[PDB]
C-alpha cells in the first residue's frame, strides 16, 4: 500500500 | 461531554493521552476542545490530526484484515461479515465525527492559509477513508468530496505557500495516495508526486537546517511511493 | 449484550478479532461466551485470557506512562492526577469484570486440574494488576486475594500436573513476578523461579519435540528473570 | 520490570 502522511 | 471541562485542561489531557498512546482518550479530549468553539492554534490542529490518525489507522487496520479473510471466504456463516460491518460502521462513525467538527465550524472560521489549508487535507483524508470502504454509488459521491475537498486545498495551497511548506507537503502526498489507491489514477498520482517533489527541491535552498529536516521527511515519502509506483 | 448471539458465532467472532488486533472487542466477544453459562473448552480459556490480557496490558502502560509524569509533578493544575485516575478507574473496572466471570461461576464449574489451575491463576493474575495501583489498606487485602489465588493454584498444579506443563509454568512464573514486584520478597521470587526451572529441565526428557518447544519458552522467562534479579 | 507469562 502506499504511504500517506505520518503521525508526527 | 467533555462540555464541563477546561478548554485548556482538554489540550493538556490530549497531550498526556498522546503520551500514553491512549488515542480514542485523546480524540474525545481534542473533540471536546474544538467544541468550545475557539479557533485552534497550530500545535491544537496538529494534537486533533494525530488523535484522529491514530483512531481511524487503528479501525482501518482491522477492516483490512477483516475484508481479505471475507473475500478468502468468497473463493459458512454471517460471522465474517458481520464484523467486519460492525468495524466499518465504527470506522464510517469515527470519519463523520471528523467531518462534522471541520463543518461545525472548524474550515469556515478558518482564514489563514495554513489554517484553512489544514483543515480542507483533513476533509480530503477523512472522505478518503470513506471511501475506502464506500461501495456506491455512494463510492463516486464520496469519491467526489474527497476529490473537491483536496483540490481546494491545493489551489490555496499553491497561492499561499511555499512548495516546501510541510502542510503543503502532507496535501499532495496525500492527494496522490487518492489518485493511486481510490481514483484508479495512477499516472495522475505519479505526476503529482514528482512535481511536488521537485518544486520542493528547488526551494530546499531558503530554508533552515529544521525546516529543511521537516520538509525533506515528507519528500523522502513521495520519492518511496514513486519507487513503489514506477 | 452479547445476549442475542450464539455461543459459536461469539467464539468465532472473538478469534477475528485477535487476527484484527481488536482486543476491546475480542474480550467482549469473549465475556459474552463465558456469559453463556458453559464451561470452557482449553482453546476458548486461551481465548479469554489473551483478550483481557491485552486490554489490561494497554491500560497497565498508559497507567505507567501517567504515574511517572505524576510522580515528577511532585517533585500545576489537577489534570495529571485526574487523568491517571481516569485511566485506574477503567483498568480497576476491566480487572474486576475478569474477577466476577471467575467468580460467576468458571472456577466453581472447574473440576479438571487444567481448568482449575487456570483460572486460579487468572485470578491471581487481575488482583495482582488491581495492586500494582492499589494505595491501602486497600492494597494489603488485595494482595493477599492475589497470594491465595495463587497458592490455591500452585499447591493443584504441583498435585496433578508435571513440572514442565505450560500452565503450570506460567503460574510459577507470575507468582515470582507477584513476590518480586507486589509482596516486597525477591528472595522468594528468585527460589521460585530456580526451583521451578530446574524442576522442569528434569522433566525435558519426557517430552515430544513441541512440548519441549511450549515449555522451554516459558522456562527463558524465568531465567530472563533470574538474570535481571540477581 | 520483570516479565510475566505472553499472551501467546
Amino acid at each position: 500500500r502506499s504511504a500517506s502522511e505520518p503521525s508526527l | 461531554a467533555m462540555g464541563s471541562m477546561e478548554r485548556a485542561s482538554l489540550i493538556q489531557k490530549a497531550k498526556l493521552a498522546e503520551q500514553a498512546e491512549r488515542y480514542e482518550d485523546m480524540a474525545a479530549f481534542m473533540k471536546g476542545a474544538v467544541e468550545k468553539g475557539e479557533e485552534l492554534s497550530c500545535e491544537e490542529r496538529n494534537l486533533l490530526s494525530v488523535a484522529y490518525k491514530n483512531v481511524v489507522g487503528g479501525q482501518r487496520a482491522a477492516w483490512r484484515v477483516l475484508s481479505s479473510i471475507e473475500q478468502k471466504s468468497n473463493e459458512k456463516g454471517p460471522e465474517v461479515r458481520e464484523y467486519r460491518e460492525k468495524v466499518e460502521t465504527e470506522l464510517q462513525g469515527v470519519c463523520d465525527t471528523v467531518l462534522g467538527l471541520l463543518d461545525s465550524h472548524l474550515i469556515k472560521e478558518a482564514g489563514d492559509a495554513e489554517s484553512r489549508v489544514f483543515y480542507l487535507k483533513m476533509k480530503g483524508d477523512y472522505y478518503r477513508y470513506l471511501a475506502e470502504v464506500a461501495t456506491g454509488d455512494d463510492k463516486k459521491r464520496i469519491i467526489d468530496s474527497a476529490r473537491s475537498a483536496y483540490q481546494e486545498a491545493m489551489d490555496i495551497s499553491k497561492k499561499e505557500m511555499p512548495p516546501t511548506n510541510p502542510i503543503r507537503l502532507g496535501l499532495a502526498l496525500n492527494f496522490s495516495v487518492f489518485h493511486y489507491e481510490i481514483a484508479n489514477s495512477p499516472e495522475e498520482a505519479i505526476s503529482l508526486a514528482k512535481t511536488t517533489f521537485d518544486e520542493a527541491m528547488a526551494d530546499l535552498h531558503t530554508l533552515s537546517e529544521d525546516s529543511y529536516k521537516d520538509s525533506t521527511l515528507i519528500m523522502q515519502l513521495l520519492r518511496d511511493n514513486l519507487t513503489l509506483w514506477t
